């Protein structure tokens, strides 16, 4: 088993890390435990300080931070978890205060946005940080001197049971009935779209046009909601004024195409890394009270032109490992 | 003085 | 004998937060310290791992 | 759950090539379609390699001036263009597909076809 | 980055251990896969990551990761595993394979 590590410059204290992947659990999110070995030499007016900060970038604006005094440890305090806290401190068994958090069951996931042709040091998103320094009390100026900053996120897999086949149909008038192959979709698998377009009227169906759009919900943004097509299919396919037409089409969306495109999300990137376009966020029973990031969801279009349009909505996200 | 890379360690 | 015992009521109200430097010496002078009451025979405890008493 | 290969060759030193690589079973978006290169008797050396979900190309050190790789998506083939010499006129070019998101070892291996 | 492995390496027709290294010149974060090759047909994926089987792979072979140590280990050798194994590394994009370690029956 190896755990992740992180040093102060100066060497005075450093921050033990099993991972820098938390699973967000639909019903309870897992927690950050970590372990700081510090040498209390003269600290006799030092105390150490870690904090969890969940921050908004654009300045940045912050609505969960904490904050934890691991030395000297309160009393009355909580276990320690068996799983790190307990080898971690039989290893550094001279020095070894831990430290814990928990996150709240609606904050939203790690998702980044794309920068295009200018950068800002880190691209806008939502991003947690962890921060453990030593200082004489809270309230005072830190410099980067004692402080020791590592970066880590918050992720979700795919559901283990599948939802309701997804299907939409509208309207002598036509008739158009569309359904998608399942309910959720992986980040590389085709999204198979079956189109149905009985006609009756003398109006014909001119050309076919079938799309996957990707729809980010940006609360702090004045609630504004950005929607931009990762996918486009055209085959050019006419029926005859009164005829009957049915087929199967198939689509993937993917980011090489997309790179062009400015302001559309992506998953959280420890620095600078390559990721996928951003996975759908699951909402805990529709209960919208979370209004510090961004949320995504994706829903195919089909639409017709005539010398009307249906709306699909899916799910694109991992499997759980 | 800026940070070092993050590193790792057995257990 | 020789026993120190300070003022302290964060945790464990039950019995606490009493003087400091009383001649009736502590229940218990380490990680843990006990101490008698103002004026009974009652005795309260408090960790003491942070730092060593002032008494 | 297959890959073939239906290239070869038999190039004069200093030519052209060509070698196709047939997928069935998986989509090319979802996978990641690398080259190997195995000289007579030496190890597997490694060769052009494409990930068509980000769209960008890795290239060994001796063929970064003569090959040239490419995917057809219609179709989830793989396509390796070659310029090649004496030194790789024995190899024999297998074509494995490893998965695009947080792996790089190659699970699905073709059966190779010689250049000479 | 040099991945260096161990010679060819003798065996016996009853399980035994046989343990194969593959000594990395540089630091890898536990990326590093094994695989089996028997002549004429090509390689098959043994090992996810270091000390993760695969989906098919038998209970006997086992790996194991000592810093910048890897090792291929099997419980027990039936006449069918009688192939050469290479390792490789995927941390970094230069993919790189060890010289691979032929196993013979003596």
């Amino acid at each position: 088993t190896r755990v992740f590590k992180k040093a102060s410059p100066n060497g005075k204290l450093t921050v033990y890390l099993g991972k820098r992947d938390f699973v967000d659990h639909i019903d309870l999110v897992d927690p950050v435990d970590g372990v700081v070995l510090v040498d209390p030499e003269y600290l006799k007016e030092r105390r150490v300080y870690v904090t969890l900060t969940v921050a908004f970038r654009y300045f940045r604006k912050d609505l969960f931070v904490a904050n934890v005094q691991s030395f000297p440890p309160a009393p009355c305090d909580k276990k320690p978890l068996t799983r790190l806290q307990e080898r971690l401190i039989k290893k550094l068994g001279e020095h070894a205060y831990p430290f814990t958090f928990e996150i709240p069951p609606n904050l939203p996931s790690s998702v980044t946005l794309q920068p295009g042709p200018e950068d800002t040091g880190k691209a806008l998103g939502v991003d947690y940080e962890v921060k453990a320094f030593v200082a004489e009390n809270l309230e005072e100026k830190i410099h980067k001197r004692n402080s020791v900053r590592l970066v880590i996120r918050k992720v979700q897999y795919a559901p283990e049971r599948p939802g309701p086949q997804p299907t939409a149909e509208t309207t002598k008038p036509l008739h158009l009935e569309a359904s998608l192959d399942k309910e959720i979709y992986y980040h590389g698998e085709p999204i198979s779209v079956n189109v149905h377009v009985t006609n009756n009227t003398n109006k014909t169906v001119k050309k076919i046009k079938i799309s996957v759009r990707q729809y980010a919900d940006i609360v702090l943004f004045n609630t504004a909601q950005y929607k931009v097509p990762v996918a486009m299919e055209e085959a050019d396919d006419t029926v005859a004024p009164s005829s009957t037409f049915s087929k199967v089409y198939t689509l993937t969306p993917f980011l090489a195409n997309n790179r062009e495109k400015r302001g559309l999300a992506l998953d959280g990137k420890l620095k600078h890394e390559d990721t996928n376009l951003a996975s759908s966020t699951l909402l805990r029973e529709g209960a919208n009270r979370e209004i510090l990031g961004i949320i995504v969801s994706y829903k195919v279009k089909v639409k017709l032109v005539v010398s009307v349009a249906v709306e699909l909505p899916f799910t694109l996200m991992h499997p759980k490992p | 003085d800026e940070s070092c890379t993050t590193a790792s360690s057995s257990l | 004998t020789f026993v120190a015992l300070y003022d302290y009521e964060s945790c464990t109200e039950t019995d606490l937060s009493f003087k400091k430097g009383e001649r009736l010496q502590i229940v218990n002078n380490g990680d843990w310290w006990l101490a008698h009451s103002l004026t009974t025979g009652q005795t309260g405890y408090i960790p003491s791992n942070y730092v060593a008493p002032s008494d | 759950v297959q890959l073939v290969e239906s290239g070869g060759g038999l190039v004069q030193p200093g030519g052209s090539l060509r070698l196709s690589c047939a997928a069935s079973g998986f989509n090319v978006y979802s996978s990641s379609i690398h080259w190997v290169r195995q000289a007579p008797g030496k190890g597997l050396e490694w060769v052009a390699s494409i990930s068509s979900y980000y769209g960008y190309t890795y290239y060994a050190d001796s063929v970064k001036g003569r090959f040239t790789i490419s995917a057809d998506t219609s179709k989830n083939t793989a396509y390796l263009q070659m310029n090649s010499l004496r030194a790789e006129d024995t190899a024999v070019y297998y074509c494995a597909r490893s998965r695009q998101f947080w792996y790089s070892g190659l699970d699905y291996w073709g059966q190779g076809t010689l250049v000479t | 980055i040099q991945m260096t492995q161990s010679p060819s390496s003798l065996s016996a027709s009853v399980g035994d251990r046989v343990t194969i290294t593959c000594r990395a010149s540089q630091s890898v974060s536990s990326a590093v896969a094994w695989y089996q090759q028997k002549p004429g047909k090509a390689p098959k994926l043994l090992i996810y990551s270091a000390s993760s089987l695969y989906s098919g792979v038998p209970s006997r072979f086992s790996g194991s990761r000592s810093g910048t140590d890897f090792t291929l280990t099997i419980s027990s050798l039936q006449p069918e595993d009688f192939a050469t194994y290479y390792c490789q590394q995927y941390k970094y994009v230069p993919v790189t394979f060890g010289q691979g370690t032929k196993v013979e029956i003596k």
